[PDB]
């Protein structure tokens, strides 16, 4: 009679690697890398994304006349700018510190407009528009121009008593000719000032024709800043100013992402979202994307991370 | 391997051993058969299960990379940012891969050691009442029926 010691062998085809050997056959193993995603843009534990399909972030912020649907304010987990979003700054010109503005905005989880300067306060025309802006104008600012061949010095004030920071915007018009300049502001030599307890900015026009854009040779330089609680904003101008009209109150913190993709969105919720799709998992790693955000595993750029559980699978036969 | 048992002097595994990783096979007048050793197997299951949980716990923390936008004149800031992202990724990928490769070796060697420890336990118990055939079996010098066999398995064999 005899008694023998032995170990289990199975039909498992699972294999694992070590530093001194590769494709070692094992009875049991566990894949630690999650590699699937639903191919969609979903809501995360922070809510639904703000999907911009026709308006760019700055188009929204400045109130481009084609983005009226966004005037009521939104709240989001993250932002998505479809490649079709092309409505930004309708009137030719550029936004100073655009990257910082888009970043500041996307970091918040919501915005709500707030009126800064009521139309009544002005002693000049304030409803100027342009064909470059759907024969209208920005809902965030007012294109101040002369009224009755007169443009007295404008000097308005506003104090943030909302107990929250207000993101505000404004612009400086640069006419293509001296005639258009006098035509709109009565004078060719103007001085505009935007100030608070902290900032102290001044601007002066520089007439001249720039290359054509939106069928125009003129331009408007766009700016922005943040009026903190208790601070007072003040604007003085005798021409060329594109006055602040409505500002935004930003709140909370979102995932702070700006995905620029046309990936499909769905009525779904995931713990972890990426620009390629979302996923749910308890595994420690994933190889979907280093840009993943939400409640996620750690990203690792590999095809598999198979951990040995059982022993070396040795076939008797 | 390190402990010389698995795929060692005990050349092959048993497809007949279905309950666990390690066990015994006996041969006497009443017949032949095998069964897993619960004590050794359950202890190994707890350890590796624990290892899996700790690995998962230690490595499931995410790192955040936002695809920041940079202007025309921020090309240096852009490269600096890319350098950070590239190394964060490469370092963590290295840690992940090596942890798995290295722990895999230990896991395989531990099963080997558990088999070796079980074999030596029985050899010690049997004493001079048996001789090793050099393949994982002990040729008993006396008749040993199922009840006798059970004493060897549950470690109460009389005449250590
Ligand atoms: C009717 C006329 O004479 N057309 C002029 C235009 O006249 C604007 C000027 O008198 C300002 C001064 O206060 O007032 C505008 O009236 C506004 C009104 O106050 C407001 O209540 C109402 O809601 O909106 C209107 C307009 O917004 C007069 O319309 O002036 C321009 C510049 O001197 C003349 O040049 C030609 O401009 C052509 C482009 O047209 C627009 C445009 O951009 O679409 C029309 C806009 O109405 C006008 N906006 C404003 C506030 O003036 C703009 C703007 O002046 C320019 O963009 C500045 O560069 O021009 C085109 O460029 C053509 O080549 C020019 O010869 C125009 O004939
Ligand atoms: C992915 O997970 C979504 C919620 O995330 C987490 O899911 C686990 C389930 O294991 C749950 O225990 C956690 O509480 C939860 N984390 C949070 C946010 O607290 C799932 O979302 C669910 O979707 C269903 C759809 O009918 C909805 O009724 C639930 O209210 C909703 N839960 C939450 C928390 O939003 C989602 O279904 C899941 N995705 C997949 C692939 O099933
Ligand atoms: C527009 O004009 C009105 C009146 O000319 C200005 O209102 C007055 O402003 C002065 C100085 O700021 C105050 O002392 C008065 O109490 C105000 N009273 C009136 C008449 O409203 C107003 O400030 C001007 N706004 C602009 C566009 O600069
Ligand atoms: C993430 O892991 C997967 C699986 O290891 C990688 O491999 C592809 O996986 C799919 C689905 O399992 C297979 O159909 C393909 O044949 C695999 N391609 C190859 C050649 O590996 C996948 O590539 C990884 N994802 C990323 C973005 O790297
Ligand atoms: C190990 O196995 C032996 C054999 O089955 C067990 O010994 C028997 O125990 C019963 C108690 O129910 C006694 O009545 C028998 O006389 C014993 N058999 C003989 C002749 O040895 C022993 O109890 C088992 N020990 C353990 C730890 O399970
Ligand atoms: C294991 O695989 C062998 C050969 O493929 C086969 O003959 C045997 O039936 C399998 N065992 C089980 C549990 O099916």
């Amino acid at each position: 009679d005899k008694i023998c010691i032995g170990y289990q062998s199975t039909n498992s085809t699972e294999t694992v690697d070590t530093l001194t050997e590769t494709n070692v056959p094992v009875t049991h193993a566990k894949e630690l890398l999650h590699t699937s995603h639903n191919g969609m843009l979903c809501a995360t534990n922070l809510g639904h994304p703000l999907i911009l399909d026709t308006c760019t972030i700055e188009g929204l912020i400045y109130g481009n006349p084609s983005c009226d649907l966004l005037l009521g304010g939104r709240e989001w987990s993250y932002i998505v700018e479809r490649p079709s979003a092309v409505n930004g700054m309708c009137y030719p010109g550029n936004v100073e510190n655009l990257e910082e503005l888009r970043s500041l905005f996307s970091s918040a989880s919501s915005y709500q407009r707030i009126q800064i300067f009521p139309d009544t306060i002005w002693n000049v025309s304030y409803s100027g528009t342009s064909s470059a802006c759907s024969d209208s104008f920005y809902r965030s600012m007012r294109w101040l121009t002369q009224k009755n061949n007169a443009y007295p010095i404008q000097d308005a004030q506003y104090t943030n008593n909302r107990g929250k920071s207000i993101l505000f915007m404004w612009g400086i018009n640069h006419p293509p000719t001296d005639t258009v300049q006098t035509n709109l502001y009565t004078r060719t030599d103007t001085t505009t000032s935007v100030t608070t307890e902290d900032i102290n900015r001044t601007f002066k026009p520089v007439i001249g024709p720039r290359p054509l854009v939106n069928g125009l040779h003129g331009r408007i330089d766009y700016y922005w800043s943040v009026l903190k609680p208790g601070q007072t904003l003040r604007v003085r101008s005798n021409g060329n100013l594109i006055a602040p009209w409505y500002g935004h109150i930003l709140s909370g913190e979102s995932h702070g992402r700006i995905l620029k993709t046309d990936l499909n969105s769905g009525n779904c919720v995931v713990q972890c979202q990426t620009e390629r799709g979302g996923l749910n998992t308890t595994l420690p790693f994933h190889n979907v994307s280093k840009y993943a955000f939400g409640n996620c595993p750690k990203y690792v750029g590999v095809k598999s991370l198979k951990l040995a559980v059982g022993l070396r699978n040795v076939p008797a036969r | 391997g390190l402990f010389g048992a698995i795929a060692g002097f005990i050349e092959g595994g048993w497809p007949g051993l279905v309950a666990g990783w390690y066990g015994f096979q006996h041969s006497n007048d009443q017949g032949v058969g095998m069964a897993a050793d619960s004590d050794s197997t359950q202890k190994a299951i707890d350890k590796i299960t624990s290892k899996v949980n700790n690995i998962v716990d230690k490595m499931n923390k995410q790192y955040g990379i936002i695809d920041h936008e940079f202007s025309e004149i921020e090309t240096r800031l852009n490269m600096i940012n890319n350098k950070i992202d590239d190394q964060i990724q490469d370092i963590w990928t290295y840690n992940a891969e090596l942890l798995v490769l290295l722990e895999n070796q230990k896991t395989l060697d531990e099963h080997d050691a558990n088999v070796n420890n079980l074999y030596n336990k029985v050899k010690r118990a049997l004493g001079s009442n048996a001789m090793e055939d050099g393949k994982g079996c002990f040729e008993l010098y006396h008749k040993c029926d199922d009840q006798c066999m059970e004493t060897i398995r549950n470690g109460t064999y009389n005449r250590r």
